[PDB]
């Protein structure tokens, strides 16, 4: 009970499919395993205790089994409202620890991103900094390769990405990549380009502008 | 029904002190063990401490000797004194009820309260337009260099919701947050329809409404 580990970190499946989350314990503790569901932006909720006992308001498509150190949570007919992070936890023992969580996503058909690029505003340039923003909108799967090139030079260590939660309507993701330079550095170069590789794109999509 | 309401959080310096409080309703505190559980930046859940009705206290090794938990049964309230704080204590803290009869079974959770520990001063965001340039057009606002979380962003004061994506904040190497908010609109609406992003940053009392013009 000293350490909980979950597998996998993330999984995808279509609406109506069956999935299984596994929780590995380093030591046995008389099978006192709880499962919690945390929907995006929401508070965790207790789903299952005693490894297999469903709690209030959870659909019968949820099930838990296992013993000793091997424990599992199964959803037998995956629904959009099941999209959440699931945590296992040992209780009635010490120390109280949680698994690292397993993120459950709905799998849909592949969808290429629409790509948009935004130069820095004049207002920001006045402040002495420049951010270039590359937007990848409404795509699936979440995995994407976003690379910055400045005058055909591959860029590293000066960009950060952020990804939305899966959209409740179309099951897609959106992603921002933001390239941040000093004003001087920005004005030192001409061509700014975001190159995007994705399963829905037969060839990479490059969105670019010339400074000015 | 059961309601757990946390208060007393916010932003504090390393080595500093905070007192979290939790007001409970829908049940008698005397009959339950009450816990504190936190969700750190890696989104991992971590049990922090617990107190029983008689006042017996328990602490996770990561906070033992630094935190002090207590309760007042008569007020149906509970508190967490958090001292000698470090950046690693940054988290959403939840007041939690344990199932009576079972130890560590968290059946009721509070709303959660954000605690940030950093040496960085509060700072309002600069808000910059992401200006649009064929059917569908994208535009946005860059909300840069603020601290601590959170900010709220709306478009047209909430009147525009469809196609809006507000990205989770990222911590920059400067130790300040940044995020963008974008919206997809018909490109034929550019030039005639007004788009304004409304940014509110309560911790710094900063309020910015930025009009995003084409090009």
């Amino acid at each position: 009970d000293i350490q909980m580990t979950q597998s996998p970190s993330s999984l995808s499946a279509s609406v109506g499919d069956r999935i299984t989350i596994t929780c590995r314990a380093s030591q046995a503790f008389d099978n006192y395993v709880a499962w919690y569901q945390q929907r995006p932006g929401k508070v965790p909720k207790l789903l299952i205790s005693a490894a297999s006992a469903l709690h209030a308001g959870v659909p019968s498509r949820f099930s838990g089994s296992g013993s000793g150190t091997h424990f599992t949570l199964t959803i037998s007919s995956l629904q959009p409202e099941d999209v959440a992070t699931y945590y296992c936890q040992n209780y009635n023992s010490a120390p109280l620890t949680f698994g690292g969580g397993t993120k459950v996503e709905i799998k849909r058909t592949v969808a290429a991103p629409s790509v948009f690029i935004f130069p820095p505003s004049d207002e920001q340039l006045k402040s002495g900094t420049a951010s270039v923003v590359c937007l990848l909108n409404n795509f699936y799967p979440r995995e994407a390769k976003v690379q910055w090139k400045v005058d055909n030079a591959l860029q590293s260590g000066n960009s950060q990405e952020s990804v939305t939660e899966q959209d409740s309507k179309d099951s897609t993701y959106s992603l921002s990549s933001t390239l941040t330079l000093s004003k001087a550095d920005y004005e030192k170069h001409k061509v700014y380009a975001c190159e995007v590789t994705h399963q829905g794109l037969s060839s990479p999509v490059t969105k670019s502008f010339n400074r000015g | 029904e059961v309601q757990l309401v946390e208060s007393g959080g916010g932003l504090i310096q390393p080595g500093g002190s905070l007192r979290l409080s939790c007001a409970a309703s829908g049940f008698a505190l005397r009959m339950y063990d009450m816990h504190w559980v936190r969700q750190t930046i890696d989104k991992r859940l971590e049990w922090v401490s617990a107190v029983g009705p008689s006042g017996d206290t328990y602490y996770a090794d990561s906070v033992k000797g630094r935190f002090a938990v207590s309760r007042e049964n008569a007020k149906n309230s509970l508190s967490l004194q958090m001292n000698s704080l470090t950046a690693g204590d940054t988290a959403i803290y939840y007041c939690v009820r344990s199932d009576r009869g079972v130890a560590g079974l968290f059946d009721s959770w509070g709303q959660g309260i954000l605690v940030t520990v950093s040496s960085a001063s509060t700072k309002g965001p600069s808000v910059f337009p992401l200006a649009p340039s064929g059917g569908t057009a994208a535009l946005g606002c860059l909300v840069k260099d603020y601290f601590p979380e959170p900010v709220t962003v709306s478009w047209n004061s909430g009147a525009l919701t469809s196609g809006v994506h507000t990205f989770p904040a990222v911590l920059q190497s400067s130790g300040l947050y940044s995020l963008s908010s974008v919206v997809t609109v018909p490109s034929s609406s550019l030039g005639t329809q007004t788009y304004i992003c409304n940014v509110n940053h309560k911790p710094s009392n900063t309020k910015v409404d930025k009009k995003v013009e084409p090009k």
